[PDB]
């Protein structure tokens, strides 16, 4: 397909497979993306503060890990997705139950 | 009183004394070469009056009235329709041209 | 060389300020007139101490 | 957003550091900071250059158009 | 008098550029001859004719002077 | 636990002076002291004057 | 314990500089606001020098500063000092706002508010400053930005010979300005103080977007000299405009008298205001070219509004940094038009190049940014 | 016209990054300008004072000042006569009003000499194509009362030009040619227009010799005290 | 919370001016702080509307006092408001150190 190929060399040229990091990390901080992250379990909570201090240590010494250590393309465990969606939705609930 | 204070330091940063003593002029143009325009001091500005070599002359009246933004003859303007007599300040920004 | 300057002028904060004030004049001194000679070392010819010299 | 104390509860961490004067100032200069500021360099250029190519292209050519429309005397 | 200006002047005008902008400016006098009563004086030929003249005297004028 | 823990090694970062592991440090000390000092020394020289 | 931890001035020291919060992640491109500082008290240092040898009176104010130039030592060292160091300030002013602009940093709101009244508050000052000259040029550029503001009708003619004092430019006229350029930047430097206080209200950016708490290093030892380095390259640029070429952007024409017939051909603010100037001369409309100034730099304030991606800095997203260096790239084609005269041709790409601004601002930020948030599975 | 022209730049002796002034070339266009070309241009902003230490002793500054001999001042009478002026006399106008200097010259003011050179684009290279290549009016029969002009916008100068050959002969062995005397002279108002030219590279000349030492010092320092953060390695443990 | 209590200018003008505690006893002699205050807005603004109106040049300094007090709009009123605002600034100063010394807050 032409637009997953485009998805592809998209994530190619996004640059962060080179970091080291997931789709979990490049999320900007409103207040429900932190209530969200509040709600993280233990071991995912503690994956995310050693990519993000590895990320870190990284673009300090600006430095790439080489192509053996690279988050490939489809073997991504994302996970911050449905914490977020349901924060998402119980937001909207108590927004529209104000609305009505 | 304070809003008299604030209206009278308002005033107070109008302008001078010597602003409001500034008056009329002479002017006679019976010197310039023609087709140039010759400038006159007026209230600290300029005052422009500009002989046209009549081929200038020729144009304008050649060309229409109507064309422009807001037509108006130039008897309407002048009594002296070979002498140019204008404020050349433009209307934009207030600059003189070239 | 080395543990011989750090014996001498890096133990305590007045020692070192001190050694650096007098770094500072002896630099003063030295590269004032390194650099007035190099300067109209490359600018000799039309100089104007060619005029005094003359004058 | 505050100072020290208690800003995120992290734990599971090690960091080794090194007292500077161990180490050296300026490891493989010549010899490996070149090949990462190179490809520093290779990476980005041709994605903000290229802008300016364009910016080239319009000064040439509407310098040119420009000396060849007012010129005609 | 050798003025060093005049001199470099007239000896630097040798170049491709200034003999056909010469006869260039020289065909400009015919057109306005020609095809008189006009409002073009030759221009563009003239001062490009100067333009390289002055540029090779901005080369090689300096040299004793 | 901390048992298991073994530094990392950096001598792709060390002095070369000081790439001798057996030989104590209690010696080549104050030439890397002196050499560092003497450095900031002629920095905050250059800066004073 | 300590002394600076308990006294109450050292307090604001300590939490300030000392132990501060600040990443392990930023480049030289955040050393600008220390920049920017150090570049507005060397301004504020020579501006008092220069302010200290100079009488403000349409006869003397060039036959001082010539006096200036030749008679005192130095004089004419602190004159392009203060010159150069303005040109330099505004230089690192906009590369200050192309790094919040382009690192995302934008999404705070209040510290954006109080720099967009610094950046109102600089450029009115540093016009101030370059009228008082009083050059040809700066005769010319105070009549056509003081027009400028009698441009909105009802109010205009009459609020502008208020700000003048009579129905010409005065001598009155230069001694406002004189007072209004010399205490601007006391004002200037408290707003960088209120600024600098929400800044540390909220906590600093890295390159990536992503929060930092985890790796917070102090900003001493290290980026006390890191600041020392980026500053001594400042000054040493800064030595070396003002002393090997002082009129590489210093331009010639602003050192005559300022004749009140003299009208010369070419007119210009000086070379940082030429795409406010630029904008104005694009669309043909006195109010509309007014409203269009406006629109510009209120839309750059409205920003953050515009932001409706996921992420926070365009380090990982390729496409929206491309249109970003088009934006860049069309930055500097406005200062190339600036530095092109006023003719048709180039009225015309610079009417298609203020457009393309204002389509990239506008429109294409928003929408190109969502399809880069899109195509992301998200 | 207004087509404006090229001006070519020349080769200068003071054009380089170090390459300094001619104070004998200063000295020479001072007196060239003080014996013809004074007389319809002003240098109002410079005094004989300014020259006591650039060229001469106070002994020919005392010379060329007493020689021309302008005004007293109030000496109890408050009428304005005559004195030689030791040091603090200006440079005399030679017509007082800007109308006064319109009644002599067809209109057409000189504009004064103090930053003519700096006041154009293109510097003291302009000046020197200016007053060195002068040609005839072409085809604009314009008033006889303007001369042509090639690095000018119009083209019409109110100036013949004063490059009149052997006419002034300055102190030394070679004659008074006509591009000698242009290159003195422009290069006298190159100095009339910059002050300090030679001590302001002087100045920049020193501080490359500071920055050329401090650049390593300071850099080096802030690779000292970053290098703790680049050899700080991570490790994990959780169980 | 409230809005006084969140915000970071809000929460400096609120230990100034708000939720500054203070003795209940407060004679007229506490009023001299505030009077210093007042008295230096209004020496600055009244020096800014002269800065607005000053030549400084030996020749035309006095003619341009003259031109204030006599010629400009109400720059009579403004230049008065200066000079003896200058006096009452010190007459208060003199208050307010009076104060200081007498009921021994030099211990501060
Ligand atoms: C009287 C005749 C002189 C003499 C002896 C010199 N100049 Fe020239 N000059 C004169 C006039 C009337 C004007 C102005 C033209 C006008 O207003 O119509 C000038 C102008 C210049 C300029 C400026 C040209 C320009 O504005 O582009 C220069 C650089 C200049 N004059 C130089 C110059 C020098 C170097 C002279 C001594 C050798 C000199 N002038 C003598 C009239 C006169
Ligand atoms: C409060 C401190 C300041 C004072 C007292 C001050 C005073 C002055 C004075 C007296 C001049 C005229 C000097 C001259 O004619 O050469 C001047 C020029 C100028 N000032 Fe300031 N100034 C100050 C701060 C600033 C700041 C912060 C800026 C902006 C960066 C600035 C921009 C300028 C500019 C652009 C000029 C014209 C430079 C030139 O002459 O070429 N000034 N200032
Ligand atoms: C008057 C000139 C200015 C001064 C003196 C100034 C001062 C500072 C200082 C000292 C900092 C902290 C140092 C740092 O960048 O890390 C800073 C950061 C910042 N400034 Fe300014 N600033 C100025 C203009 C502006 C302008 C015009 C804006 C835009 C409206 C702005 C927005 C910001 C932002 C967003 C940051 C934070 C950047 C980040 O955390 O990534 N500043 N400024
Ligand atoms: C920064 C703010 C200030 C400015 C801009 C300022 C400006 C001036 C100016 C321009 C003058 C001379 C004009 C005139 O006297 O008609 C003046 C005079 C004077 N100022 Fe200020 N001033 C300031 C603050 C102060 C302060 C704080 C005091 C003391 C409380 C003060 C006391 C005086 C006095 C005593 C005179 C002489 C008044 C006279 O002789 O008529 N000024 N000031
Ligand atoms: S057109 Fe803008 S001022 Fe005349």
């Amino acid at each position: 397909k032409w637009l997953e190929g485009i998805r592809k060399w998209y994530y190619n040229a996004a640059g962060f497979n080179k970091l080291g990091l997931m789709r979990d990390d490049t999320i900007h901080e409103n207040d429900d993306v932190k209530e969200a992250i509040r709600r993280l379990p233990e071991n995912l909570y503690n994956d995310r503060v050693f990519r993000i201090k590895r990320a870190l240590d990284l673009s300090m010494r600006q430095q790439i890990l080489p192509k053996e250590q690279w988050t490939k393309y489809e073997e991504d465990k994302f996970y911050l997705e449905p914490y977020l969606k349901e924060v998402i939705r119980e937001r909207k609930e108590r927004e529209e139950w104000t609305k009505k | 009183a304070a809003k008299n204070v604030v209206s009278q330091f308002v005033s107070s940063m109008s302008a001078s004394a010597d602003v409001l003593a500034m008056s009329k002029i002479e002017i006679k143009l019976s010197d310039i070469p023609e087709g140039k325009n010759m400038a006159f001091k007026w209230r600290g500005k300029p005052l422009f009056v500009r002989h046209r070599t009549k081929k200038e002359i020729d144009q304008e009246a050649a060309v229409e009235v109507s064309q422009l933004r807001d037509p108006q003859h130039d008897l309407e303007r002048v009594k002296k329709p070979e002498w140019v007599i204008l404020i050349g300040v433009c209307t934009h920004l207030g600059c003189v041209p070239i | 060389l080395t543990a011989r300057l750090y014996s001498l002028l890096f133990r305590r904060t007045s020692t070192f300020a001190l050694t650096i004030v007098v770094g500072a004049l002896f630099f003063e001194r030295a590269f004032d007139q390194g650099a007035d000679a190099i300067y109209e070392h490359i600018n000799e010819g039309k100089l104007w101490k060619h005029i005094k010299h003359k004058y | 957003g505050r100072q020290f104390g208690h800003l995120t509860r992290v734990r599971h961490v090690i960091t080794y550091s090194l007292s500077p004067f161990e180490q050296r100032a300026f490891p493989h200069y010549f010899s490996k900071g070149i090949p990462n500021v190179l490809r520093r360099t290779r990476a980005c250029i041709l994605r903000v250059a290229p802008p300016f190519v364009v910016f080239y292209l319009v000064y040439t050519w509407g310098t040119q158009e420009f000396e060849k429309s007012k010129r005609k005397n | 008098l050798v003025d060093p200006l005049t001199t470099v002047r007239e000896q630097c005008e040798q170049l491709e550029k200034c003999v056909k902008a010469r006869e260039r400016l020289e065909l400009c006098d015919e057109r306005v001859s020609s095809r008189s009563q006009t409002e073009e004086d030759c221009t563009e030929e003239l001062f490009d004719f100067l333009h390289a003249r002055d540029h090779c005297v901005a080369h090689k004028l300096f040299n004793s002077l | 636990s901390h048992t298991d823990i073994k530094v990392p090694d950096f001598s792709d970062y060390r002095r070369p002076e000081v790439l001798d592991s057996t030989k104590s440090s209690k010696e080549s000390s104050e030439a890397r002291k002196g050499f560092s000092y003497l450095i900031t020394a002629t920095t905050t020289v250059g800066v004073a004057y | 314990i300590n002394i600076r931890k308990t006294h109450p001035l050292m307090k604001i020291v300590n939490n300030a500089f000392i132990d501060l919060p600040a990443p392990s992640n930023i480049s030289s491109w955040w050393n600008f606001g220390s920049l920017l500082g150090i570049c507005l008290i060397l301004q504020i240092l020579t501006g008092l020098f220069l302010a200290m040898h100079y009488t403000p009176d349409t006869t003397t104010a060039f036959s001082s500063v010539t006096h200036i130039c030749r008679d005192v030592n130095y004089g004419w060292i602190i004159r392009y000092m203060h010159a150069n160091g303005a040109s330099m300030f505004f230089i690192c002013l906009f590369m200050h706002v192309g790094r919040g602009l382009y690192y995302g940093s934008y999404t705070f709101l209040e510290t954006w508010n109080i720099g967009v009244i610094l950046l109102f508050a600089t450029m009115a000052t540093a016009f101030m400053g370059y009228v008082l000259p009083w050059g040809q040029m700066s005769f010319w550029g105070a009549t056509v930005i003081t027009n400028l503001l009698s441009a909105i009708p009802y109010i205009g003619t009459n609020l502008v010979e208020w700000i003048w004092g009579g129905f010409s430019v005065d001598k009155a006229t230069l001694t406002r300005f004189f007072a209004f350029h010399f205490i601007f930047p006391f004002i200037i430097a408290a707003l960088a103080m209120v600024h600098l206080l929400f800044l540390h209200e909220t906590g600093s950016n890295n390159p990536t977007g992503i929060p930092s708490d985890t790796d917070k290093i102090p900003f001493h030892p290290y980026y006390t000299i890191k600041d020392i380095l980026g500053a001594i390259l400042l000054i040493l640029i800064l030595m070396l405009l003002v002393l090997f070429t002082p009129d590489l952007l210093g331009d010639p024409d602003n050192y005559t008298p300022a004749n009140p017939l003299n009208t010369p051909p070419h007119i210009k603010p000086e070379w940082y205001f030429l795409f406010a100037y630029a904008i104005l001369r694009s669309i043909p409309n006195k109010l509309g070219g007014v409203l269009a100034l406006v629109l510009s730099i209120l839309v750059l304030v409205i920003m953050p509004l515009l932001h409706t991606s996921k992420q926070r800095s365009m380090m990982f997203r390729p496409i929206s940094q491309c249109m970003f260096w088009i934006l860049v790239a069309d930055l500097l084609t406005l200062t190339w038009i600036g530095g092109q005269p006023v003719e048709h041709p180039y009225i015309i790409i610079g009417q298609l190049a203020s457009i393309m601004y204002f389509l990239i601002i506008l429109v294409m930020m928003p929408v190109a940014s969502i399809i880069e948030n899109n195509l992301l599975k998200w | 016209s207004d087509l404006e022209l090229h001006p070519p730049s020349y080769p200068w002796s003071h054009r380089g990054l170090l390459s300094s002034l001619d104070h004998t070339s200063i000295r020479r266009g001072f007196q060239v300008y003080k014996q013809v070309c004074s007389s319809c241009h002003s240098m109002d902003y410079v005094a004989y004072r300014h020259l006591v230490g650039v060229c001469y002793t106070e002994d020919e500054a005392k010379a060329l000042a007493e020689e021309v001999e302008v005004q007293d001042g109030p000496n109890e009478d408050g009428e304005m006569f005559m004195r030689p002026g030791k040091l603090s006399d200006y440079f005399p106008k030679p017509y007082p009003n800007p109308e006064a200097a319109r009644a002599a010259n067809n209109g057409a003011l000189p504009p004064d000499l103090s930053y003519i050179v700096r006041a154009r684009h293109g510097g003291e290279d302009y000046v020197f194509s200016l007053l060195t290549g002068y040609c005839e009016p072409p085809r604009v029969s314009l008033r006889e009362g303007l001369y042509f002009n090639p690095y000018f916008p119009g083209q019409a100068i109110g100036m013949a030009p004063p490059i009149y050959n052997e006419v002034l002969e300055f102190d030394d062995g070679t004659p008074a040619t006509m591009s000698q005397v242009a290159k003195d002279v422009c290069t006298f108002l190159r100095w009339a227009a910059e002050p300090e030219h030679d001590h302001r590279k002087r100045m920049g000349l020193k501080m490359l010799l500071m920055m050329g030492l401090l650049l390593p010092l300071v850099y080096a320092m802030k690779r000292h005290k970053w290098s703790v953060l680049k050899s700080r390695k991570l490790a994990y443990r959780p169980p």
